[PDB]
């Protein structure tokens, strides 16, 4: 919205922590799935 | 007689245990017969390893049950025996006497189950010292012990976590100063985030009794020092302790994440009982209490939701009185109320995962399970959405 | 560890008399009066061999871990496995 | 109360063969068959004699109430009665 800090802070501030949600979200789904399955490597070579 | 190359025979590795067979048989086969809704469940009580036990915490039997470990804090009552005091019991028989009898060298403080495992069994004590023991056979000697240096803790374990799965099998012990120390469940020699909880004030964080969230989520509250939610992750971010909604008051002695679904939706919620006489429900998107709870007369002290019902809690207090409550049945109040022998002030409270009936703990022994069968299947999630509704219109003036 | 084994054995209420035959079928350390049940529990080990014969051959994969003797007069309930049979006389009530 | 009671006994929850013994010793009448019930209630009646007559060199009249032998896969149940002695084989669980 023409990035006017009124506006800016006052409700932008809300969609900026929106946009952490899906940031947050995507990076904790990423973090969960990716620690179980690269801590299961089957040996070395397999962990490179 | 002279019976010693009988003791190498007759008493030997493999044999101790089939005598352990033939003793819990016969004393099972003791139930022979000739050869011609408040109910209170059961209760148990050893009079040789529970008696006058003031203890705080124990390793009760939510999943497989009739076998729980009593860790108890072992007062000085029986100071001729092995200081410490864990004893699994036998709801199946309902029995009370020294068979399974379990004992360490120090005062143990919440020794719950090790993760993937039903025998081994992990707990710390008061300074610190995490013990574990490998049941595979009828044994009972801690057969490890932890290091006590600076990074170490010298202080009582709360409540120690499992965190992970089979690849990720993670420990979190912490003191009274909040030093958090994610010992791996094979090696006890180094504590993987071995940090300290830093938060915004006061990073000694004196830790009271944390709670862990459902569904392996590290978004912990931890339970402190006048109230205190500490609501954190371990890593990531924020690896110290992000903030602290609080509006709870005194020392948590009780405090539970979201229970287990029935028809309701996840609902990110918690609640917690401590020394401000009483108990206060908490969310996800709070900062205050949610819904203080009726400040009873002392101390109330732990608190636990059902399985069955999720949408009900039960919390005892400083004067042995456990009050059960679904606020979306019986709002004002509790489900069902039933007080303790006298009125003590206990420590314990928890729901068994069948439901219907729960294993409350004394601060001093002996164990009550009260029985409860009110609840059947039923869609509570609309009663859980009005009620909730019914809240956030009765704050408003 | 014959603390808690003996303790649990002789200390469980009614137990007259245990009898922890070996392959030597003398009740040597047992609760039960060994003048007179020394020779019972060695003819006793003799046609327990034989009862071991008789339901181990006709059906070979039925074992033999708790004989709940319910007599007239006594509870035996013998508490075996493949290694011993705890004859175990016990006051019926 | 035979044939519709004569298939709940025979089939019963846990009772495998209730293979009565006719004259206590020739096993014929029965709910099934008579191999399985001469043969096996036969054996094992003559064998479970044998260990009743050490236990009744010991105290002779002490019968068995209800010799409930919880052996492993299958029991063996001996309830001494007139005519005959019961030998019935009953799984434990």
């Amino acid at each position: 919205g023409l990035d006017v800090s009124k506006e800016g802070t006052e409700a932008w501030e809300a969609a900026m922590k929106r946009y952490d949600e899906r940031i947050d979200r995507v990076e904790t789904r990423i973090t969960a799935r990716l620690r179980d399955q690269l801590g299961t490597a089957k040996n070395a070579n397999e962990m490179f | 007689l002279t019976e010693e190359e009988k003791q190498q025979i007759l008493h030997s590795e493999e044999f101790l245990s089939f005598f352990d067979h033939s003793t819990r048989i016969v004393e099972r086969a003791l139930s022979e017969q000739i050869n011609i809704k408040l109910s209170l469940n059961r209760q148990f009580f050893d009079e040789r390893w529970s008696k006058h036990r003031v203890v705080s915490c124990l390793d009760w039997s939510s999943q497989y049950p009739e076998l729980l470990v009593a860790s108890y804090n072992n007062n000085e009552d029986a100071p001729h025996e092995p200081d410490g005091v864990a004893l699994v019991w036998n709801m199946k028989y309902k029995k009370t006497t020294p068979e399974y009898v379990f004992h360490c060298q120090s005062a143990v403080m919440s020794a719950t189950f090790a993760k993937f495992h039903p025998n081994l069994v992990v707990g710390g004590t008061y300074s610190g010292q995490i013990v574990l023991w490998d049941n595979r056979s009828n044994k009972r000697t801690p057969v490890q012990r932890t290091p006590l240096s600076a990074a170490a803790h010298t202080h009582p374990v709360y409540c120690v976590n499992v965190v992970g799965t089979q690849n990720a099998h993670n420990l979190i012990s912490i003191s009274t100063d909040g030093k958090i120390c994610s010992w791996s469940l094979d090696m006890l020699s180094h504590p993987q985030d071995s940090m300290e909880l830093v938060h915004k004030q006061s990073k000694a964080v004196a830790v009271t009794s944390m709670s862990f969230p459902v569904g392996d989520v590290n978004n912990f509250v931890v339970g402190s020092e006048e109230g205190s939610v500490y609501t954190a992750c371990r890593h990531g971010s924020k690896a110290g302790i992000s903030e602290m909604f609080e509006g709870h008051q005194g020392p948590i002695t009780g405090i539970h994440c979201h229970a287990a679904v029935g028809a309701v939706d996840f609902s990110h919620l918690f609640v917690t009982s401590s020394f401000d006489w009483t108990v206060k429900l908490w969310s996800t998107k709070n900062n205050k209490p949610l819904y203080s709870f009726e400040d009873n007369a002392g101390y109330v002290y732990d608190v636990m939701w059902s399985p069955t019902h999720p949408a009900l809690f039960a919390c005892v207090d400083g004067m042995g009185r456990l009050d059960l409550w679904n606020l979306n049945n019986d709002t004002e109040v509790p489900t069902a109320s039933i007080s303790v022998e006298g009125n003590p002030a206990l420590n314990r409270v928890r729901w068994t995962h069948s439901g219907r009936e729960i294993a409350v703990g004394d601060s001093e022994g002996q164990i009550v399970i009260y029985d409860v069968g009110e609840q059947i299947a039923v869609p509570r999630n609309d009663e859980w959405a009005r009620f909730g509704r019914t809240l956030a219109e009765i704050n408003a003036n | 560890e014959v603390e808690e084994t003996l303790k649990r054995l002789q200390s469980q209420k009614g137990v007259q008399g245990i009898i922890v035959v070996n392959t030597e079928g003398i009740p040597i350390k047992s609760t039960m009066d060994n003048p007179t049940t020394t020779q019972y529990a060695s003819l006793m080990h003799s046609f327990i061999l034989k009862a071991r014969s008789t339901v181990r051959d006709i059906d070979p994969q039925n074992d033999l871990t708790f004989l709940r003797i319910r007599s007239k007069k006594n509870e035996i309930m013998v508490a075996p496995d493949k290694d011993y049979f705890l004859i175990v006389i016990q006051n019926p009530t």
